[PDB]
RNA sequence: CUAAGCCGCCCGGUGGAUGGCUCGGCUCGGGGCGCCGACGAAGGGCGUGGCAAGCUGCGAUAAGCCCCG
RNA sequence: ACCGAUAGCGAACUAGUACCGUGAGGGAAAGCUGAAAAGCACCCCGGGAGGGGGGUGAAAAGAGCCUGAAACCGGGCGGCGAUAGGAGGGUGCGGCCCGAAAGGAAUGAGCCUCCCCGAAGGAAACCGCGGCGACGCGGGAGUACGAGGGGAGGGGACCGGGGUUGCACCGUCCGUCUUGAAACACGGGGCAGGGAGUUCGCGGCCGUGGCGAGGUUAAGGGGGUUAAGCCCCGUAGCCGCAGGGAAACCGACAUGCCCGCAGCCGGGCUUAUGCCCGGUGAGGGGCGGGGUGCGAAAGCGCCCGGAGUCACGGCCGCGAG
RNA sequence: CAAACUCCGAACCCACCGCCGCCGUAGAUGGGGGGAGUAGGGUGGCGGUGUAAGCCGUCCACCGAGAGGGGAACAACCCAG
RNA sequence: CGGCCGCCGAGACCCCGGCGCACGGACCGAUUGGUCCGUGAUCGGGUAGGCGGGCGUGCCGGUGGCGUAGAAGCCGGGCC
């Protein structure tokens, strides 16, 4: 059957500027993070703050197209952009030092975004 | 969010609604058996189903004890105990008593098992223990007593 | 306009050449005649169905105008209704010409027609 | 200036579709009210109007009689 | 968020009435003038029913009364019409007829004349030669012409469209089972209305949205309100968080390794996208290790490194007509 | 002389390798999920059977589910999708 | 019977203009949507059946309107 894709106007409008972006500074993160977020809705990657601090390292910027969920303990300071997050995932994300941002704040801070990680 | 029109408004002029030739569609013969007819034990029409989709459909297996008899005991991990530690403060499951960390486990949970990993040092006030768990909590530097 | 008068001519010339789609039998009786419709052939033995030489022909994707002048008016212009002065006064006089529905009285015809002159916008029917 | 006959439009007859209307139906959470009869019930027959056939209402006091508001 | 006189109760009305059967019992059809009857005074004719004048009314809406369709019938008008054959039609045009509006058009129609470019394709006269012959080869020449694309002048009212019919060619109706339908197979006098994947329960999926190691309330309670809408609470319960076993009963990776797609980093070719190589690599895959059942053991089955739950819509499965 | 014989024995078919050709990062091969319909086939060549028609299989070419141009009309034949 | 020389003849093949579909790309619109460009010799018949878009009818919550200077309905005709 057909797939109708988000129905959220505010996420169709970032899809289109992630891949304006992507066109802008010629690089393929932002594109791919798009073709991820538009993945149908019984599919769309969710990620712990467990796994997260598995394969995460201080300092570096984790990309998340998706939710965040707070399942675990975070020891890492790590700065992850997600769309959407629990309030115990944000907890533990501030409290561990690092912050939770949306992919707009991330693209602002790192146009060309060079070593973003993206997690699914 | 999304809302679409019944198949059948689209079928309205099919002359046959998707359902084949015009002699198909007709009763408990179309269906070979109303409900679970022929499903082996007299008449074997799905017998093929059967023996493929849902085996042990025909037979008996052991016994059960009666509800009443059965005792039911709570089980929590060593992962919990840390995990969630922080939460049983609020309700007073946890609290410092001196310089050690009491946790009571009676009111929650019976057994304690041992998957995950200790961290802290406390101690837990549990009336079982299974072997891995109390060798994790020793490592760790926690004891185990059996309330 | 080169290339809209010449796509003005070609559509003119498709839907000149066009013929009226009519069910089957449509001719044979009164319930049909009264009544012109196209309805898709779906017998198993009926000639349309089969698309036979000799019969009426079936519509198809290909009789479709130029996607350039498609739904214009012959006149060239593009058709807009309007049921008031006010919405007449939302329109552009060099492309779109003002359709006044069938249902507005001739009191308000007329102021219609007043604005509509003085604005010089084209009606197609103006009384 | 075609006899019969066939198709199309206009007018006319036949017919009662369509549109509009609606003191009638149907379904409902909540609310009200729920028995009558030997002190003769329900149901029915027959009568009763100036002209009165049906329905409705009444009962030889018969589309009615009396009293307090 | 029910139907709107073939609907809705059988009954919108003198309807459980008329009427049918000995009886038990069965059971219809049928609404509408107009603001006001102002419901047609008087005159001619007819045995009468009625007809024609003349009045009323915004309008006969004239009681056979709101609107007044289709089938059918009578008349008028346009076309055909007694030597002509096919399911009553299709393609192309020619007679005769209608063409105010909504289509083009005097800011110029049919039409006539002239000039330029031109795809695929594509002659002939004339001259030379080959063949017994039909004919062919070389020059003419890729010339004349060619779908269509442009420009200029003349004239001054029709072109588009419609009804009927004429000619040329083609065309054996519609729905259906069937291998096979024009069928000497079944259902098909005409018109108008009505008419056939609906509701609940459970289960599997998907499209989207909320929350997320948690999700969600049911019965019910409080506030407010014209009201059943609206706001708040309500943890009982259900599913998930730990699996294995008939049961007793026991009771696990918050990653120890190897490959590796996307992505990221460094280098080279490359105008740029792009290609190759090397590293790291979420997700994904393969090992290792662990829990439990059977086993003397080996070893196997299932399971273990956290994603579920609620809601709206849709497809299907089983039971109810 | 041999379908129920073989001292011999093709055409041909099958499995695997290397290459050419074709498809594939605009995502194939492959894997999981939702929904079906189909359990009468016919003509045409080949094999067994039958006097023949026919009956039963095999080949996937055409009709079934397929226009247009032809064989006078023709389901299957020819060109052609 | 053995050969040859011209011509006629399809929706096939070639060319011009147009439509849609499949795939990839760039833009705008506050939900399934819209415009344009590129490739197609290797896209365009179709029964059972699967998928996508659209047309039409009654009622409701909104939004913008029409009508006694004439609504719905009905007969004939023009345009898309």
């Amino acid at each position: 059957m057909k797939r109708t894709g988000p129905t959220d106007p505010n996420l169709r409008r970032l899809i289109r500027y992630l891949r304006k972006k992507s066109n802008e500074y010629g690089v393929k993160i932002w594109k791919d993070v798009a073709w991820r977020l538009e993945r149908p809705r019984r599919q769309r990657a969710e990620v712990n703050v467990s796994k997260i601090n598995r394969y995460a390292n201080d300092g570096e910027m984790i990309v998340v197209p998706g939710s965040v969920l707070g399942a675990g303990k975070l020891e890492k300071k790590v700065i992850v952009a997600a769309w959407k997050f629990s309030e115990t995932a944000r907890r533990k994300i501030i409290e561990a030092g690092g912050e939770a941002i949306t992919i707009e704040e991330l693209i602002e801070r790192n146009p060309t975004g060079s070593g973003v990680r993206i997690m699914e | 969010m999304i809302r679409r029109r019944k198949k059948v408004r689209k079928l309205r002029g099919s002359h046959t609604h998707g359902w084949g030739c015009k002699k198909k569609h007709r009763g408990g013969g179309s269906k070979g058996g109303r409900g679970m007819a022929g499903t082996g034990k007299r008449n074997k029409s799905k017998w093929t189903w059967t023996i493929k989709y849902a085996p042990d459909h025909l037979g008996k297996r052991g016994f059960s004890r009666p509800p009443e008899v059965q005792r039911e005991v709570r089980v929590v991990n060593l992962k919990f105990i840390d995990e969630h530690l922080d939460e049983l403060m609020q309700m007073g499951i946890a609290y410092e008593e001196g310089g050690k960390i009491i946790v009571d486990v009676t009111q929650f949970a019976d057994k304690v098992l041992g998957t995950g990993k200790l961290t802290r040092p406390l101690v837990i006030k549990a009336r079982a223990f299974s072997p891995k768990a109390e060798e994790k909590i020793k490592a760790a530097g926690g004891e185990a007593v059996l309330v | 306009e080169k290339e809209f008068k010449r796509l003005l001519r070609v559509r003119a010339r498709l839907k000149r050449k066009k013929p009226r789609f009519l069910r089957q039998e449509w001719w044979r009786y009164p319930k049909f005649k009264n009544d012109p419709k196209w309805r898709r052939p779906k017998g198993i033995d009926s000639k349309m169905r089969l698309k036979l030489k000799g019969k009426p022909r079936s519509p198809s994707i290909g009789w479709s105008s130029p996607k350039l002048v498609r739904g214009l008016h012959p006149s060239g212009y593009e058709e807009v209704l309007v049921h008031n002065v006010k919405e007449l006064e939302a329109l552009d006089p060099k492309r779109q010409a003002a359709r006044i529905a069938h249902t507005v009285g001739k009191k308000k015809r007329i102021e219609i027609i007043k604005r509509a002159e003085e604005l010089g916008i084209k009606v197609l029917n103006p009384r």
